[PDB]
C-alpha cells in the first residue's frame, strides 16, 4: 500500500524544538513537491511550506520564516520538518502531503497519518482523581470522577471495572494554563441505585504507570 | 562601493561575466502590509531549463552570458499564483560581475539597484502596487543555494547573500 | 486570498441534499479542490477544480461554480459521509463546514458538583456543572459567584455528538484556590438553551 508515514506524537517544553519525519512507503520524491500542512486541535488547516526533493529548495509560510526548516534524505526517501522555539500556539497536529512537480495546481494527495505536536511546560505526572459525590434530577442521578494535573495524554477511565458501560460520558481532556490535561468522565444513574450500589472510576496514565481506583460515595 | 560574493574556490579572472537575468522564488502564506517577497529560487535544474534564456555557462540563481532583452527587462511564469512556480528575469543591460582570484567575486553595487529596482517595478505589474522585498536563499544543497556556476574545467560556489537585501515601495 | 466558506456548520438528516459553498474574493477561474476530513484522519480530496471527480469517490458529490462563486454539493447523505470539509486552492483552505446530524430538540439535563474535601486539602477548589443529553449543540453556560459573574476561570468541553441519540453533553469547570473557595458562599452555574423556556440555574452554598 503506498501511503505516508509520520513519526509518532510528540511532547515538547515552550521553547524548545521538534523535528517530524514523513517518510515515503512504496514510492520516491523525485517526481512531487512535500508540503506541511498543520491543525490546531479544533481549527482548520494552515499550510506552512514545502521543500524542492531534487534540489532541497524550500518555500515556507511567512508566519514560519525563521523559525521552521524542512530538510529530506533522498536515500530513504523521508521528508523531515523541524519547528525551533516552539510556543504554546504550536500544538496541532502535523500533516505532510504530496503535490506533483508536473501539475498546474497544487491537489494535496496522500496524507501522512498525521503527528500529534504538543507544546506544555509540563512534565511526566500521575493524575489526582477526585470525586464528583451525587447530590440532590427526576429519577436519574449524576455522579463522576475529576481527573486533574496529568501529562502527558492519555488517561483510559472505566466505571465499575469495566463493567458500567451506559450512560457514561467521557469529556476530551483540556489542557491547563499550568500545562497539565484535566478531564471529567460522568455517568447517570436511577436514583434508587445510590446507597445500594458501589460506583468506582478507574483511572490508567499509561505514561506514568499510575492507576487509580475511586469510590464515589454520597452525601 | 560594491558587492562581495564571497566564492569557492576562488574564480581567476577570466570568469568573470555578464549577469544577463535570474531566477526567482515568491514566498506564499497569508502576506503582512503592503510587502510581496522573493528569493533566488527554491526549485531545481527543471526550474532553471524552464526559462530558455541561458548560454553554454551552467549557472543556478544568476544566468551568466546568456541571452539579452530587446528593451526593457522582461519576467515570465507559468502561473503567477503558483508559488511553487518560479518567476524567470530576464535584464535588458547586463550587469558585470568580476572576479578578483583571491575568493571574492565583485558586482557594481549602483548598477545592481539600478536593475533590481526594474524588477521591482515589473513585478508590480503582476502583482499590484506592493512593497517589492528581495530576501537570500532560502536554503538548499550547495549547488541552488549559492550562485554556483562553472568556467574551463572548474565549479564555483558564490554566496549570494548580498544581493538579495533590498526593500522597493 | 481570503477563503469564505459557508456556513460554518449544518445539520441534515439521512438522504437530504446537502449544499455547501465556497467563494473567494479574487478570480480563481475553475481552479478549486474540496477535501473531505473525518474526524482523527486526514483530509481526502473528492472534487478538483470545481467540478472534477477524483477517482474512487461516490457519484452523489458534486460541485460545480467559477470565478469566485463555487458550491459543494451531496445529493444523497449517508452514514459515512459526517465529516468537516475545507475548500483549497495553492496554499489557502478555507474554513470549513462541519457535517452534522438533525435530531429532535432535547434540553439538556443540569448538574451541580462541589470541590470534594479531598481536593480542598490540595490546595485547590473545582467546582463542575454538567449538561447531560442535549441537542443542538449551541449552548452557554455562565458562572456566578455570590451573584457576581465570573470570567476567566472557566474551561468548557463538549463530547462528541452521540451515536445513539444523537445529542451532545457539556462539562464547565470552574477552578479557584482554596483560599478564594473559601470567601465567597454561593456558587451557580446559569444554563441557556433552545430547548429551555427561562434560563436554569443550578445553585449551592459552600458548607450545606
Ligand atoms: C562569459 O563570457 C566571457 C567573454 O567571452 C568569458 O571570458 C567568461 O569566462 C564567460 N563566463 C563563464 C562563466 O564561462
Ligand atoms: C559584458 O557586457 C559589456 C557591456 O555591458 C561588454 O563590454 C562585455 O564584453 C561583456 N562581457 C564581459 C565578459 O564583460
Ligand atoms: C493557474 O492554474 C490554475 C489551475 O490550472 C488556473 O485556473 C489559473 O488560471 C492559472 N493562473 C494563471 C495566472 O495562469
Amino acid at each position: 500500500q503506498v501511503q505516508s508515514v509520520q513519526s509518532g506524537a510528540e511532547v515538547k517544553k515552550p521553547g524548545a524544538s521538534v523535528k517530524v519525519s514523513c517518510k515515503a512507503s512504496g514510492y520516491t520524491f523525485t517526481g512531487y513537491y512535500m508540503h506541511w500542512v498543520r491543525q490546531a486541535p479544533g481549527q482548520g488547516l494552515e499550510w506552512v511550506g514545502w521543500i524542492n526533493p531534487n534540489s532541497g529548495g524550500t518555500n515556507y509560510a511567512q508566519k514560519f520564516q525563521g523559525r521552521v526548516t524542512m530538510t529530506r534524505d533522498t536515500s530513504i526517501s523521508t521528508a523531515y520538518m523541524e519547528l525551533s522555539r516552539l510556543r504554546s500556539d504550536d500544538t496541532a497536529v502535523y500533516y505532510c502531503a504530496r503535490v506533483s512537480q508536473y501539475s498546474s495546481g497544487w491537489y494535496f494527495g496522500y496524507w501522512g497519518q498525521g503527528t500529534l505536536v504538543t507544546v506544555s511546560s509540563a512534565s511526566t505526572k500521575g493524575p489526582s482523581v477526585f470525586p464528583l459525590a451525587p447530590s440532590s434530577s427526576g429519577g436519574t442521578a449524576a455522579l463522576g470522577c475529576l481527573v486533574k494535573d496529568y501529562f502527558p495524554e492519555p488517561v483510559t477511565v472505566s466505571w465499575n471495572s469495566g463493567a458500567l458501560t451506559s450512560g457514561v460520558h467521557t469529556f476530551p481532556a483540556v489542557l491547563q494554563s499550568s500545562g497539565l490535561y484535566s478531564l471529567s468522565s460522568v455517568v447517570t444513574v436511577p436514583s434508587s441505585s445510590l446507597g445500594t450500589q458501589t460506583y468506582i472510576c478507574n483511572v490508567n496514565h499509561k505514561p506514568s504507570n499510575t492507576k487509580v481506583d475511586k469510590k464515589v460515595e454520597p452525601k | 562601493d560594491t558587492i562581495t560574493l564571497p566564492c569557492r574556490p576562488a574564480p581567476p579572472p577570466h570568469c568573470s561575466s555578464n549577469i544577463t537575468g535570474l531566477i526567482l522564488t515568491r514566498q506564499g502564506g497569508y502576506s503582512n502590509a503592503n510587502t510581496v517577497i522573493f528569493r533566488p529560487s527554491g526549485g531545481d535544474w527543471r526550474d532553471i531549463a524552464r526559462c530558455q534564456i541561458a548560454g553554454t555557462v551552467v549557472s543556478t540563481q544568476l544566468f551568466l552570458n546568456g541571452s539579452l532583452a530587446e528593451e526593457e527587462v522582461v519576467i515570465r511564469s507559468e502561473n503567477w499564483t503558483d508559488n511553487a512556480k518560479s518567476i524567470c528575469v530576464q535584464l535588458a543591460t547586463s550587469v558585470e560581475i568580476a572576479c578578483t582570484g583571491a575568493g571574492h567575486c565583485a558586482i557594481s553595487r549602483a548598477k545592481w539597484a539600478n536593475t533590481l529596482k526594474q524588477i521591482a517595478s515589473k513585478l508590480r505589474e503582476q502583482y499590484g502596487a506592493k512593497t517589492i522585498i528581495f530576501k537570500p536563499s532560502s536554503g538548499g544543497d550547495p549547488e541552488f543555494v549559492n550562485h554556483s556556476f562553472n568556467c574551463g574545467g572548474e565549479f564555483f560556489y558564490c554566496a549570494s547573500t548580498q544581493l538579495f537585501a533590498s526593500t522597493w515601495f | 486570498i481570503q477563503m469564505t466558506q459557508s456556513p460554518s456548520s449544518l445539520s441534515a438528516s439521512v438522504g437530504d441534499r446537502v449544499t455547501i459553498t465556497c467563494q473567494a474574493s479574487q478570480d480563481i477561474n475553475n481552479y478549486l479542490n474540496w477535501y473531505q476530513q473525518k474526524p482523527g484522519k486526514a483530509p481526502k480530496l473528492l472534487i478538483y477544480d470545481a467540478s472534477n471527480l477524483e477517482t474512487g469517490v461516490p457519484s452523489r458529490f458534486s460541485g460545480s461554480g467559477s470565478g469566485t462563486d463555487f458550491t459543494f454539493t451531496i445529493s444523497s447523505l449517508q452514514p459515512e459521509d459526517i465529516a468537516t470539509y475545507y475548500c483549497q486552492q495553492y496554499e489557502f483552505f478555507g474554513g470549513g463546514t462541519k457535517v452534522e446530524i438533525k435530531r429532535t430538540v432535547a434540553a439538556p439535563s443540569v448538574f451541580i458538583f462541589p470541590p470534594s474535601d479531598e481536593q480542598l486539602k490540595s490546595g485547590t477548589a473545582s467546582v463542575v456543572c454538567l449538561l447531560n443529553n442535549f441537542y443542538p449543540r449551541e449552548a452557554k453556560v455562565q458562572w456566578k459567584v455570590d451573584n457576581a459573574l465570573q470570567s476567566g476561570n472557566s474551561q468548557e468541553s463538549v463530547t462528541e455528538q452521540d451515536s445513539k441519540d444523537s445529542t451532545y453533553s457539556l462539562s464547565s469547570t470552574l477552578t479557584l484556590s482554596k483560599a478564594d473557595y473559601e470567601k465567597h458562599k454561593v456558587y451557580a452555574c446559569e444554563v441557556t438553551h433552545q430547548g429551555l423556556s427561562s434560563p436554569v440555574t443550578k445553585s449551592f452554598n459552600r458548607g450545606e
